[PDB]
RNA sequence: CUCCACACAAUAUAGAUGGAUACGAAUAAGGCGUCCUUGUGGCGUCGCUGAACCAUAGCAGGCUAGCAACGGUGCACUUGGCGGAAAGGCCUUGGGUGCUUGCUGGCGAAUUGCAAUGGCGUGGGGAUAAAUCAUUUGUAUACGACUUAGA
RNA sequence: UGGUUCCUGCCGAAGAACGUAGAGUUAAGGUGCCGGAAUACACGCUCAUCAGA
RNA sequence: UUUCACUGGGCCAGCAUCAGUUUUGGUGGCAGGAUAAAUCCAUAGGAAUGUAGCUUGCCUCGGUAAGUAUUAUAGCCUGUGGGAAUACUGCCAGCUGGGACUGAGGACUGCGACGUAAGUCAAGGAUGCUGGCAUAAUGGUUAUAUGCCGC
């Protein structure tokens, strides 16, 4: 469907950037000119949860793990876990586009030579 | 302005007649790796059915004074041309 | 319409044309103001004065009128200016605008938004009056643009009079008639 | 807004072994017929001891000029409060219609005497038939032989940002 | 062959806006020659573009279009709302903007 | 040279519901306010402020309050209506309503027809 | 001002895509034309908007054919005059050489497939009129500065 | 006395009650220019040698 | 494996037909009023900001004036009678046009309507057609600029 997001930018702390010691995640005070985080702003929740291209995520460590997305190719996509070894990496792709399922992130870690 | 259409026969061709062509063979495996350009032609058909209507056409313009050059001249907006007061 | 605008200065109200030209030049019509000398002032001299005075505590009818106009416009803008670099002023008509056509701005008119029987106040006597010694200059100068100028007028007559001659004796034939058919 | 002529009836109401009371009409100006109603009451109370309760209204009714093409004069008894005090005024208003003439009255009265809409009680319009019963002057002015005058305010919209022309009242 | 022009010029004016706040979406049209909104109903829903020229050349030339279109009138005097795809940069302001006669209901 | 408001002033209302009819004063109202009537263009008799009207500097003789029937009788004896057509401002105002009832073939016509006339002009100037 | 090296250029920046298209004054008055008694004369006209006027066909404007006129018009010249308020432009002579839609012809356009805009800087050398520093003076001078004079 | 460490939701005292948007219509307030929007219309009054808004 | 034929995802657009909200037009038929009032026509009186006529006086061979003169060589007003029309106000389950925003939901069920019938449909929320796109389409990031707001 169409994915509405309610809110492009992100909510920072008032006066985050006039300090350095002052982080940037939300944390409420205890103007209106800032935008402040509500459950208005919660998306629409059969489009909650999608990538750009239409999928939703899941982390995916091994084959075994992959195997487990395979029925719900077109719903979902699998994202190789940032601390795969690049010989887990290539198996995980081969196996991945033998079950035609969209990684989100190939190329990780990895080049093509020859 | 109007004209009548009535000399012309143009039920003939349709929206099918107008359907953009297509290849075969994954064009041919693009001749081997090697392009090809003699495709730019028009197909002679669509002369011959602009040359029916056309003589019908003139035949019709002909009878009417000043609606050929009318024709060939282009349009364009001059300064003060106003399309909302500009009757046509 | 235009690209330049030459608006003439004579007969006008300052703050009506003003406000004409600061909504024109922030709309980014090109104007030139020309005779700005003549321009008029409600209310008698004496008042105007006294106005000029405790604003007091620049002398050319450019630079007055040219505060009137920038007062309306929000000058500290990079916008306004941008519209204030559109804009140019003279006292007199000097070259090379003398050649071209000069428009009014009707709602600016003294002789239509005056009542008659009311005072008004001319703007080069009010900046000589204040300090600004070149209005002798200025209608020296003019006096000269208006010989050249009633010259140019007489054969430019002359010449649109032998253009009336023929087209007055092209007149009566069948494209002439054909243009009547047409409406021309 | 622009007014109406009202024939306003009001009767208050027939009691107990009192049949039909005596029926009391005025005309008022006003632009519908609820206001026409309200200023009714609003005199009628100033006549005697009324009120909206007490009686009824018989017949509200528009009343249309009989000849409107005709130029009319007119004299106008007039009653108001210049806040403190009342006084009457009387004025000549040379008008096409009725109603009109009323609606100009309202408008001179605003302006000369700031009084509004409620303050102004009108006692009587009527039409004066014959010339020289016109007391007033400037009324007057207009019943000469012959008037002829030129226009004042040749000044026009001119609808355009400039013009070319220099224009001119070249009346 | 001196004028090719199949579109009506007309100054990008301004945002929609109070005395504080501006409306940076609609954005606010002066078509030439056009004083009232009855003549401005013949401009509704009419394709409008902003031309620009750029330093670079992006695809075979170096100048570049915004699209939009007129949505409703403005106010007396024949000003013209407008909606783009992307909104002005609003340096733009008092800029010459191309408006098309298509969707033609004429 | 001055018009004047008066009675057999045929005027034309620049703006309302006529928007140029020819009409006549029948009788003043005041300095503001007048009576007119033009029953030839259609215009019914009323009231008008002066603004919404312009004077014409044709007139003719009309009777102090003159009813429509016999306003239409002199409004005819006076035979102003080909007076008014006569007059170069009349003829200006219809060419600028033809000019609008123009079509884009007649336009290039006049294009054409201009061509050939400023051909004819240019012709017979350069030789006086 | 001039010889090598390389970066755009044959463009545009607040907004190009028919033309900024020139009397002056008066307004309870003007203008234009005309006549005479040249006037504060008479007559007629006009305004009441530029909604005007001028330009405007041709592949974003092709290639040719004649008919007619001695027109129009571009460009480079050429002749002379006018323009100083910031003239930097205007007007003219004379040819040249294009186009000419004033008229009539004859071939080309497509498929872009139904809208998607579609000389100037650097870097390194060469040449030059002066200026400065230095010397010197004292009408000057806290110092600058001033100021002589010197191939 | 001063300080007292994550988020969101719900409940919550001693002209207009505001989740997040889109579109429309309006209250008040305005509509010469800044400044968005009639230098609208109509009728009267005021020329002030620092009206008045 | 080979021949031949057909077809292709996603996004962004434009158009058509719809639906929902809205805005802006054009146009028709009604119903009420004092059954509009008026106007127009018919009649009778009236008067003047008295038309024709007459008298008189100054005076450019005839202009004026001030009497007469109530229609004559203008007319007006009022009264009464006849006939509509239109204004205003309201209604239409009258017709028709333009523009904007929206496309939630997801086999069928329901209410309908048109249809003799079978079927269809604007009827329990959008579908159809076409275009562009891999040296993508397009989207994001920053720094600057613009405008508005911010102690």
């Amino acid at each position: 469907p169409k994915i509405v997001k309610k809110h492009t930018k992100k909510f920072k702390r008032h006066h985050s950037d006039r300090y350095h010691r002052v982080a940037e995640n939300w944390r409420k005070q205890k103007r209106g000119n800032i935008s402040q985080p509500k459950i208005g702003y919660g998306s629409n929740k059969k489009t909650k949860f999608l990538s750009p291209s239409g999928h939703k995520t899941f982390l995916v460590a091994n084959v075994k793990d992959l195997e487990t997305l395979t029925m719900h190719t077109k719903t979902y996509a699998a994202e190789i876990a940032h601390n795969i070894s690049a010989k887990n990496r290539v198996v995980i792709l081969a196996r991945a586009k033998a079950l035609g399922i969209k990684v989100t992130n190939p190329k990780g870690r990895l080049a093509l030579e020859a | 302005t109007k004209v009548s259409v009535e000399g012309v026969n143009v039920e003939k061709f349709n929206v099918e007649y107008f359907a953009k062509e297509k290849l075969t063979k994954k064009e041919k495996k693009e001749a081997n790796l090697f392009p090809e350009q003699q495709n730019k032609e028009i197909k002679a058909e669509r002369v011959e059915d602009q040359k029916v209507v056309d003589k019908a056409l003139i035949a019709e313009i002909k009878k009417t004074p000043l609606l050929k050059q009318y024709l060939s001249a282009s349009f364009s907006l001059k300064n003060g041309d106003k399309p909302h007061m500009l009757k046509f | 319409v235009e690209p330049v605008v030459v608006i003439d200065g004579k007969g006008h109200l300052v703050g009506r044309l003003a406000s004409v030209v600061a909504k024109q030049l922030l709309n980014g019509q090109k104007i030139v103001v020309v005779r700005a000398e003549e321009l008029n002032i409600s209310g008698e001299f004496f008042r105007n004065k006294l106005k000029y005075h405790d604003f007091l505590r620049f002398r050319a009818p450019s630079r007055i009128f040219y505060k009137a106009l920038r007062g309306m416009v929000s000058h500290k803008t990079a916008r306004g200016k941008a519209a204030l670099e559109r804009l140019k002023v003279f006292e007199g008509i000097p070259p090379p605008y003398d050649k071209k056509k000069r428009v009014v701005v009707p709602q600016a008119l003294r002789v239509l938004r005056l009542k008659p029987g009311r005072k008004y106040t001319t703007l080069g006597k009010l900046s000589t009056s204040v300090g600004w010694k070149y209005e002798d200059v200025v209608a020296k100068l003019e006096a000269k643009r208006k010989v050249s100028s009633a010259e140019y007028y007489a054969k430019k007559r002359a010449f649109t009079k032998k253009v009336a001659s023929a087209n007055a004796t092209a007149a009566e034939s069948d494209v002439a008639k054909q243009l009547a058919a047409l409406g021309y | 807004a622009h007014f109406k002529e009202y024939q306003v009836i009001g009767r208050r109401l027939p009691t107990e072994s009192v049949p039909e009371p005596k029926l009391f009409r005025m005309r008022i100006f006003a632009s519908n017929e609820v206001i026409a109603k309200s200023r009714y009451w609003y005199f009628l109370q100033k006549l005697h001891k009324v009120k909206k309760a007490s009686g009824e209204i018989v017949s509200i009714n528009q009343i249309n000029e009989a000849h409107p093409t005709k130029v009319k004069n007119f004299g106008v008894w007039v009653r108001y409060d210049s806040r403190s005090g009342t006084h009457n005024m009387y004025k000549e208003i040379r008008d096409v219609s009725r109603v009109a003439a009323v609606e100009t009255l309202y408008q001179d009265m605003a302006a000369r005497h700031r009084a509004r809409f409620r303050s102004i009680h009108i006692l009587k319009v009527a039409e004066i038939e014959k010339t020289a019963d016109v007391k007033r002057q400037y009324v007057k002015q207009f019943l000469t032989k012959d008037l002829k005058f030129p226009l004042p305010h040749r000044v026009q919209k001119s609808t355009k940002t400039f013009s070319y022309k220099r224009p001119s009242t070249f009346y | 062959a001196e004028s090719h022009r199949l579109y009506v010029k007309g100054k990008h004016l301004s945002y929609q806006r109070s005395k504080r706040v501006n409306n940076p979406n609609v954005s606010l049209i002066k078509i030439e020659g056009v004083a009232t909104p009855q003549d401005a109903q013949f401009y509704l829903g009419k394709r409008i573009a902003y031309v620009y020229r750029a330093s670079k050349e992006v695809r075979g030339s170096k100048i570049r279009v915004m699209w939009g279109k007129v949505t409703r009138t403005h106010g007396n005097s024949g000003v013209v709302r407008a909606t783009f795809r992307n909104n002005l940069p609003a340096k733009t302001f008092g800029a010459s903007v191309r408006i098309f006669l298509y969707p033609s209901n004429i | 040279n001055w018009r004047l408001v008066e009675v057999g002033r045929v005027v034309l209302i620049k703006k309302g519901q006529s928007a140029g009819k020819l009409a006549a004063i029948v009788e003043i109202i005041d300095q503001k306010k007048v009576l007119i009537d033009g029953p030839k263009a259609g215009v019914p008799r009323q009231a008008i402020n002066l603004g919404q009207v312009v004077l014409t500097p044709l007139t003719f003789a009309l009777p102090r309050g003159a009813r429509t029937a016999t306003v239409s009788k002199k409004w005819a004896a006076a035979a102003v209506c080909e007076k008014w057509a006569a007059s170069s401002w009349a003829k200006k105002i219809a060419q600028r309503e033809r000019r609008a009832a123009l079509t884009d073939f007649e336009r290039f016509q006049v294009m054409v027809l201009r061509k050939q006339k400023r051909y004819t002009v240019k012709k017979a100037l350069a030789k006086a």
